[PDB]
Formats: C-alpha cells, structure tokens, sequence
RNA sequence: GCUAAACCUAGCCCCAAACCCACUCCACCUUACUACCAGACAACCUUAGCCAAACCAUUUACCCAAAUAAAGUAUAGGCGAUA
RNA sequence: GCUACCUAAGAACAGCUAAAAGAGCACACCCGUCUAUGUAGCAAAAUAGUGGGAAGAUUUAUAGGUAGAGGCGACAAACCUA
RNA sequence: CCUCCGCAUAAGCCUGCGUCAGAUUAAAACACUGAACUGACAAUUAACAGCCCAAUAUCUACAAUCAACCAACAAGUCAUUA
RNA sequence: GCCUGUUUACCAAAAACAUCACCUCUAGCAUCACCAGUAUUAGAGGCACCGCCUGCCCAGUGACACAUGUUUAACGGCCGCG
RNA sequence: UUAAUUUAUUAAUGCAAACAGUAUACCAAACCUGCAUUAAAAAUUUCGGUUGGGGCG
C-alpha cells in the first residue's frame, strides 16, 4: 500500500504546488474519514501564517504591498497576494482589503494603544480592548491556528498583567500570552454563510461523495443539549 | 513557526547502532567480511570517493569554495 | 515482579526426564505481586558529611530511593559490603585515638 | 490463462516491456539526454587477427602421423621446464638470493600490469 | 524409512561437522552448557519430599518453570531475569467460568549506571529486579561479572561481561595514565574473576558471530606456487649437495 | 467375423543397515534466467477448532528422554466424560 | 485483470433548437422498460423490434490501493473472478 | 446481392490458410485442396515506437475554451537562472 | 416520489436510496489521513427543494449536568365512566 | 436483544510502584507496570417434551 504524502516541498514557494487527493483513505489504504473524494482537481498555494517574520538580515517591524486579491480554492476565506521589500507570498485576507494597499507588520508592544486598520498586524498586548482580531497563535512564534475561515472574527476581551483572552467565535474563551500577534479586522468573503449550492452536482464537484444509505435510528445524544460554556482554555504556562 | 518538511517524506534518521559500540576495548564482530546483509549486528563504513574523475558522474565542489565566489550579492 | 503459581497440577515426569507439559498447564493463578510489598531500606557506609540523613564514618539505613539515586551515584555513600566495613572500622581505630 | 511455460523473451510484454529486455549482447555505451546512443570505441571488442600467408599448418592432420600419451599440463611440469634451469644455474654460481624472485618471471601481485591472472582483466 | 540419527540430535552433529568444530573446545562446552535459571516468576519447592494433606504419605515434588518470554528489548538492556508471562486465568479464580488469556509484562525503568571497570556511563532499560540485584552484588560490575550466562537473559549482559573480563585479562591502561594506582585499585578489587586471555574474547557470543570470528581468523588468502615449488627445488637440491 | 479378448515387466510398498546431497562456460531477487552506480527498511510472539461428555458453558490422549514391570496404581476431574 | 469505491495522468461526446441550463430532439456510445424467439440455445443471460440517458452526479483506455472476526457499498444484507 | 463495415495504432496471442512433399490414414462438421494438418524450407532488415538526462543552490501569482470583446466558477493540462 | 441521478451483474428499475433546503449532536486543534484545514470549519445523523406550518409532555429509558435539575427536529407518549 | 457466561481488547477513573521538594500538615506533573470498578465494543453457546400434522390452549 504505497502511500506516500504529497507535502513534500522543504522550501517555501509562491507557485502553486500540485496536490493528490486522498478520498479518505490513510496510510494504510482503508477508509478513515467516510463522503470525501473524487472534486474539480486543485493547486495549493502556501500561505505564510506567521504575519510577522523579517526578512532575511532585517529585524524590527516592516511595510507590505498588496499585489492581488486570489481565490483560493483549498479554504474558505480567500487570500491575497503580498509584496514587501525583495520577496512575495501569499496570506490569509481580510475583508475590505483590495490591492495596492499597504499594510503594517509589527512587533513593537507599546506603552498605549495603536489605533490600528483593518488589515496590520500588532502583537495583542498593543491592540486596543474590543478590537475584532483574527488569525491568532496560541504560542509566541508558533502560527495562525485559530480564527481564519470566511468572515468569522474574534473579540479581544480583556488585558491582565501579563496575559491577554481572547473570545474566539465558538464563544470559548481563551487566554494568551502578551505578545502574540494577531491581524486586525474580520477574515474576507463575508456571505459564505450565504451561499446556496443549488444541486447535488456541486458537492460532486467539491469532492465530497454523498451520505450512505443505511437507515440510523436516533439514540440519547440526539436531544438538543443545552449546555454551559467550557471553562476557558489557558496556554499561559505557570511553575 | 510551520516548517514545511513533511517527517514522513523527509530521509528518515538511521537506526541506532547497536550496544557493541559502547562498550570499550571491545571489537565487534560483523557482516563486512561477508560483503551482504544478514540480521543479528551492523558495521560501521568509511567514506568513500571515487579515484578517478568521471563526468557522468561528477559532484560539484560546495557553493561557498566555488573560485568565482563573492560576498556581496549581485543581482542577474 | 509477578509471581504466578501453576493451576492444574503438572504430572511428575521423571529424575533424568523433562516435564511433559498440556495445554491445562498454561493456566496460571497470581500467588503474589511483588509490588504492594512494604519496601526494606539498604545499608550504605558514608564517606561524606552529609545533611541530617547522617554524618561521615557511620553506616545508616536510608529508603532505597534516595540512597540509589543520590547518596550512591553522587559519591557520597559506599555500598555496606564486608570488605570496606573492615577498612572503614579501621580508619575509625586510627581516627580515634589512645 | 497466459503461457506460463514458454520462456521470457523480448517480444512478449507491452511497448516498455519490449526494449528493455534485449537478447544477450553486451552493450557498447549510454544513452545521454536526448535518447542519444553514445558509442564508445574502448568498450566495443576489436578482434586481433594475425597474417595467415605462409603459414603451413592445417585443419586437419594426415593420418600417416603417430600417437602418443595424452599428458595435461600441470603447475609442477610448467614451473619445471620455465623456471627450474634458470634458478638451478644461479643457485650453482651461489648467486641466488630468496628475496628477490621477481628476476626469474614470479610477480608479487598482479595489480600492476595490463594482464592479471587471478580477476581476469582479458577477454579470451 | 527411518533416519539414522534422531531429530533433535542434527544441531550437535552440525556443531561436530565442519568449522562450527574448529571452534575452542571451552566454547563449544559453555555453548553445550545446558543449565537451570534461578526462580524468578515462581516459588520453588523447599524440600525434595513434601508430605501432604488428605493422606499423610510422603510424595515427590519436583519444581517445573514457567516458560517466559523475553522480547528483543530484553537484549536491548538489562531487564532482571523476568520477562513476559504469556499464559491463561479463569475469570473469577474458580474453575466454572471462562478461560482467558493473560500477560503479565513487567515494569520497566531508564536509569544510568556507572562501571568501575569500563569507565563509562550506560543509559539502562533497567527493571526493579536488576537494581536489587545489583544492591544484593555491592556493584554493577560485581552483578556482571558474578552472575552467570542463563540469569542475565540479555545479550547487553554478555556483551558488557565480556568487556570487563578482556579489561581484566589483559590489565589494559585502563582509566588513564596520571592515576595509575586507582588502575591497580580497581583491577585488585575485581581480581575474584580473570579467566585468560585467549579464554575472555569467546565469553558471550552466539552461534553465528563465534562462527564469523573464527571464518575471519582463518581468511587467509592463499599462497602462489612459486614459492613452494622453490622451496621443495631448493631443498632437492640442497639434499643432493650436502651427499 | 468385426469390434474385441489374453499377456509380464516396467516399477512400487514395508523393513534392516548406513547419517545424505549439491559451480563445465554464461545468466538468475529489477518484469528472476536482465554484464555495468549513492538511503543504507529487515526474524525472534500461549495454536485454534472439529469432536466426547449423547446439548453445552470448566474439561477431551496427540507433547519427540528406547523395551518389560510397578500400572491403568497413587493422583486429577460439571470428582463426569475421561486424563 | 470481473465487480464496489478511491488515487495518478489521459481520451470521447455528429447534427438541430442553443432562453442561461447536472436544458429539449437526436448520432456514435452507456444502460436495459415492454414484447416475441431461444431454453443441452449464438450465448452457464443472447437475438430482433420497442425503449431511458447521451456537456455530465457522464462514459471509457492504463497503472496502483482498500480482503474475509474483513474490504467496499447514492442500504440492493448489493459486489468481492460465472 | 449485402455492407452497422474496413484500414491502421494501442492491448492481447506467439508462427496459427507463404513454398514443396503426404495426401494411403488423420481434424475439413461433405468434398476439392485448405483457416479446425504432418514434415521440411523461408521470412518481420529503421528513419516508425521503445530504451534517456552530472551536480549544488535558485527561479516558476495572471488557465483552457480560434483567445480577440462580453462573461464566469468547479479556480485549472505544460517556463528557468548562477 | 420535487426534479437529473443510484440499486437486487443472472426472474423485482420502483412509491426504495441519494439529492440541493432545514435541523440535532460532537470538537479550541499542527504536521501519514480528517488537513498541509481552524467554529461562515470538520465529522456523526435525521428528514427531504420550494410555499403555509411543525401543537402538548422529561412520568419511564438514554444522554448531559451531579444545584433532583436540562434535554424530545432524542428513544417515545398524547385518557376513562356516568 | 432486557437469554446465560466473560471482559481476553480499548476508554475512563481509584489504589499501589516510580519519582521530588515541603513546615507535628499538605500537594502526587507526564509515560509504562499490577490490582479493583464502570462503560463501549465484543466472544462462546442455547432456545424442553406430550400433541388424532404443526401453532394457540
Ligand atoms: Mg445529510
Ligand atoms: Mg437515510
Ligand atoms: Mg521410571
Ligand atoms: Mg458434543
Ligand atoms: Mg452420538
Ligand atoms: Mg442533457
Ligand atoms: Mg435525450
Ligand atoms: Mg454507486
Ligand atoms: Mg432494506
Ligand atoms: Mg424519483
Ligand atoms: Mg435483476
Ligand atoms: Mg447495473
Ligand atoms: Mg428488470
Ligand atoms: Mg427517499
Ligand atoms: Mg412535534
Ligand atoms: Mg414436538
Ligand atoms: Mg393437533
């Protein structure tokens, strides 16, 4: 069962990369995940979710051009083409941001408040209380991992001594350490919610096989459960 | 930050030698006298380089010891 | 380390024989785990001042866990074994004096 | 069923299997970029035929001559008939010395010459 | 038709055939060895007869092991004389319910030991077994060198005890120069030990690697005629000179 | 009277004794029978069940140390089939 | 190597009306609603007529992958060399 | 008189209606002599198609649809330098 | 039965299964699937476009809360005599 | 399956082992090992007789 991973380019590259598809099927060759497989064949372009990194033998905070605003079809949210001193890649976009635009990458925490657009990048300990944020880490230098699919935002809640808590959009707070980035403003293509696929060709055509036939007889879990909000996650390491 | 090698498709790291190898004053006895594989230890081999230089298979000197090498960059 | 007793009763084959073994005397019955035993501690002699656990020169039972884990590899003990008993009782006849 | 029994030649697998089987003849070079065929001339035998024109040896013999004993060659008859007289003589002026044998035809290793015995450097 | 010799006798026939009989023969005899481990998943029997209830008649008791499995991780390091117990349990401890399969692996730990002997700290796949062991023995090294082939059940054992039987039988510079009487300490305190050197180096070994030593011992190029054919010419001659 | 019928001998079986074999030249782990090039991955694991107990749920000889005897005895066993 | 699904890189779809189109008539092609013949038949499931689709959730050439206490399945308890 | 066939490529098979002799026999569902054959002899000749690339870094955002307006979504089938 | 479509190859092509639409539940997350994705997301399901609606019940079971509770677009139930 | 037996397997817990400070007290990080409980998922096996045929009685 020959089955070796597409991800294999160890250098980052604007150019958009072939892709296999799975269809669900593991390492192993057995299906792990059911209703995938079989779409309109994709290119994936690498996005850069580290907002703020320098470019090579620069250090403090820097000035990027937008070139173009894409469509990518890998994700929801499109993204957006970025230019700024010797070297172009690909970033998440949010929403009102067109090309020609320039946009602010920093690392400075101030002693205030930056009133901030809605495309720069600040570390969370300078953004302003009530600011709505996206694409956040959950560790100093690790990555967007949280917000960034189409149009959904987070809240900044709250700065304490040396944290700062985040409400994401599932509502689950979350608090961070003090300097992790986070990009301003909601994540682009708002009306995602909005879009009506119309007929069954179009979910063969995004790779997703229909739902099997077998008749399920609902169980407990099927009720709807009114719950209480999960306590609130912290990455915040204490000795 | 996301590095972007892939652990399955990167060259996965050799075994570790086995426990003849600590001990010292003490000669292991393996297969490089039988020039094949069989199971139960494994050798350690030296470097090897090609006597005689041929073309079709030629490797290039690294990049920084090539003799039109600069420091500062130009750009093409 | 777990200690297991035969069920079944394995027949009795021979002086000179091997016991002839059915697949009734791979049935087994735990007669004891080794764990959940109060644990015994071990004698080391000192050849360091230490803290309150002891002093230099007199040997003390300390709990297994710190005398294999500090006491030991640190240097500051000496396994209780009766060869250096008898040097270490004598440098206490030579330190202590007529 | 396919024909298990008839043996494996060049002509039987699809259009990649033809081409990469070949017949038994050993090739004379290799195939650079663009699907060239780089003939080497060292690689290719040359065959080293002698002049033949006043030869007086047949391919037959009469019958009118004798027999003998058949007697194959042996280490012992050729190292006898090569190199015992010349040691024999040295060693009777009281000239010879065990140390250097390379003088009477005996070679260390083969190494270093064009034809080496026990790899076997030629052909036929 | 029948075989000459028995089945279970054709390994020590292959050992008294070909090279495997070109082995030394104190190998071929640790090798042929055939000893009994001490109890370590079991009890053994006091006495060799053991009167019993319900008839007061003295009966023989013997005391048959359990069959214990030791995976390559055992060879990896030094676990105690204890491995897996691959056996079966009635469910409730009572003979009328089902019969299930159980397997009782032990408890393992990663602690470094130091060796007088080698000098060196070793990272161990050590159980709790081999560190009272050890404390039992005064010393890894004394563990090593006193405990036999059969209780060690590790190749890491062997090889280790090997190692500190070569350092003792050839009295190498051991620690380093600057401290030689800590080199004539050490070799003193362990001096209840130090079989020979051509007996130290075959001390551990498996079938195969005893094997592979003594085909490389005899690899042995061969020599050309020239050479003995000169020397039977010479000595032909010299034998019709000196007449 | 046509189809037909008849044959002995290739060989084989069970034992005893004895431990038994393997490169003429070339090719043969890749698509085996292929003359010729850079990731080196690597083996060590309680058999189960049919069946008997007139069902079936613990249980049921098969295990590789010459014979005979002790003896189908002491023992084990839904203390039962049986071992 | 049939078949159920998936992966890699391909190929095919005359003509007319084209409302724009998982649109309409209709070839090639895929499938098999009804009738008749056949039932040791051409065929261990065909033939002739009549039918549905035929720019798509289409059909198909090559290679590979998922295997039985399972694989796969737009659930027929369907298929996994008649 | 029929043609819904045919000529090629790929896949598959491997000499399987070329000559002479036997045709007394044998398979031709019968025969001549040849597709349900015996022995011998002789052919398929590459430019068509296979069989490929010396390295280390570096570069590769603007689909195809006569590609020119218009118009999109399922976001795509092709490139180098030191 | 919303439609195109899918199935018992070889007696059942359908009102059966899927289908855009709606709803319930689960999940705060990095490298081999899901995914080189992040709560306008992914998975487990019911029902079946659209239009008007989807009434009452937590006694019991299950599930969730451990504050005797919450949950029916969860399993299910929605009276008797004179 | 709400029939009998069981949890060999996974997931949770609790205890023990393993580590460390800690002023006569408290805390027990993560992974393995043994034991005990619960759940999910399963495994083996069965489904009496008379009966003016069988079933109901
Ligand atoms: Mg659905
Ligand atoms: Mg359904
Ligand atoms: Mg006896
Ligand atoms: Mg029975
Ligand atoms: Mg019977
Ligand atoms: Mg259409
Ligand atoms: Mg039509
Ligand atoms: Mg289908
Ligand atoms: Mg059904
Ligand atoms: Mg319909
Ligand atoms: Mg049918
Ligand atoms: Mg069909
Ligand atoms: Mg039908
Ligand atoms: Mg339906
Ligand atoms: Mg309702
Ligand atoms: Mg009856
Ligand atoms: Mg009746």
């Amino acid at each position: 069962a020959n089955f070796v991973s597409w991800k294999s380019r160890t250098k980052y590259t604007i150019t958009p990369v072939k892709m296999r598809k799975s269809g669900g099927r593991d390492h192993t060759g057995r299906i792990r995940v059911h209703g995938i497989g079989g779409g309109h064949k994709q290119r994936y372009r690498m996005i850069d979710f580290l907002r703020f990194r320098p470019e090579e033998t620069k250090s403090g905070p820097f000035e990027e051009k937008v070139i173009q605003v894409r469509y990518d079809p890998c994700r929801s949210a499109d993204i957006a083409l970025v230019a700024g001193g010797s070297r172009k890649r690909w970033i998440i976009a949010t929403e009102n941001m067109q090309a020609g635009d320039t946009i602010l990458n920093s690392n400075h925490i101030g002693r205030m408040a930056v009133a901030a657009r809605e495309g720069d990048a600040h570390p969370l300990g300078a953004l302003p209380v009530g600011t709505l944020i996206n694409n956040v880490e959950s560790e100093p230098g690790r990555g967007a991992q949280y917000i960034r699919a189409a149009g959904t935002c987070g809240v900044l809640l709250r700065k304490v001594n040396g944290t700062a808590i985040i409400q994401l959009p599932s509502k689950r707070q979350m608090q961070v350490l003090e300097t992790c980035v986070a990009t301003v403003g909601r994540v682009s293509n708002v009306d995602h919610n909005k879009r009506v696929i119309g007929k069954a060709g179009r979910n063969r055509w995004l790779g997703k096989r229909p739902n099997s036939g077998r008749w399920h007889r609902k169980g407990g879990w099927a009720g709807r459960k009114i719950r209480p909000l999960p306590p609130m996650k912290s990455y915040v390491k204490l000795p | 930050a996301y590095e972007w090698g892939v652990r399955s498709t990167r060259k996965s790291e050799p075994p570790p030698l086995d426990r003849v190898y600590e001990i010292p004053g003490l000669e292991p006895i393996t297969f490089a006298g039988k020039m094949h594989f069989v199971p139960w230890l494994r050798p350690i081999f030296p470097p090897w380089d090609r006597g005689y230089k041929d073309p079709r298979f030629y490797r290039s000197p690294p990049l920084h010891e090539h003799p039109l090498y600069k420091d500062q960059a130009c750009y093409i | 380390t777990v200690i297991v007793e035969r069920w079944w009763k394995v027949p009795l084959a021979g002086e000179g024989r091997k016991p002839r073994l059915h697949r009734r005397h791979r049935v087994y019955k735990l007669v004891e785990d080794t764990k959940h035993r109060p644990k015994e501690n071990l004698e080391l002699i000192l050849t360091q001042s230490v803290e309150n656990v002891g002093v230099r020169g007199d040997l003390v039972s300390v709990k297994k866990s710190l005398g294999r884990n500090r006491l030991l590899p640190q240097g500051l003990a000496v396994y209780a074994s009766p060869e250096n008993k008898k040097l270490f009782e004598e440098e206490k006849l030579l330190r202590q004096e007529g | 069923g396919a024909d298990r029994m008839s043996k494996w030649t060049s002509k039987r697998g699809p259009r990649s299997f033809r081409g990469r089987k070949g017949r038994g003849a050993k090739g004379i070079g290799f195939l650079t970029s663009g699907w060239r065929f780089v003939q080497i001339k060292e690689m290719v035998p040359e065959f080293v035929v002698p002049d033949l024109t006043g030869f007086k040896l047949k391919p037959y013999v009469s019958y009118l001559a004798p027999e003998s004993e058949e007697t194959p060659l042996t280490a012992a008859q050729l190292f006898s008939e090569a190199v015992a007289p010349a040691i024999e003589k040295d060693f009777k002026d009281g000239t010879f010395d065990p140390d250097n044998l390379e003088k009477y035809g005996f070679e260390p290793t083969q190494e270093g010459k064009l034809f080496q015995l026990y790899p076997r450097n030629f052909l036929r | 038709p029948l075989h000459k010799y028995p089945v279970w006798l054709w390994k020590r026939l292959q050992l008294r055939e070909g090279i495997c009989s070109r082995l030394p023969g104190h190998y071929l005899r640790s090798l042929e060895e055939e000893r009994t481990p001490t109890p370590v998943h079991y009890r053994p029997h006091g006495a060799k007869f053991k009167i019993n209830p319900k008839n007061g008649q003295r009966e023989r008791v013997e005391d048959v092991p359990i069959p214990i499995y030791f995976p390559p991780e055992s060879q990896r390091g030094l676990w105690g004389g204890e491995g897996w117990i691959l056996g079966q349990i009635y469910a409730n401890n009572d003979k009328l319910s089902k019969r299930l399969k159980k397997v009782w692996k032990p408890q393992l730990f990663e602690r470094e030991f130091y060796s007088e002997i080698l000098d060196k700290k070793f990272t161990v796949t050590v159980t709790m077994r081999t560190l009272d062991l050890i404390d039992e023995a005064y010393g890894l090294d004394f563990y090593i060198l006193k405990a036999s082939g059969e209780d060690l059940c590790s190749k890491f054992g062997m090889d280790l005890k090997r190692g500190m039987l070569l350092r003792l039988a050839r009295q190498d510079p051991q620690l380093h120069p600057e401290d030689p009487e800590r080199r004539a300490a050490i070799y003193d305190k362990y001096k209840e030990f130090a079989i020979p050197e051509e007996e130290a180096e075959w001390v551990g070994l498996t079938l195969e690697e005893a094997i592979e030593k003594q085909r490389l011992l005899e690899e042995k190029d061969p020599v050309p005629l020239f050479k003995i054919y000169v020397a039977e010419l010479i000595q032909q001659l010299q034998q019709q000179a000196l007449s």
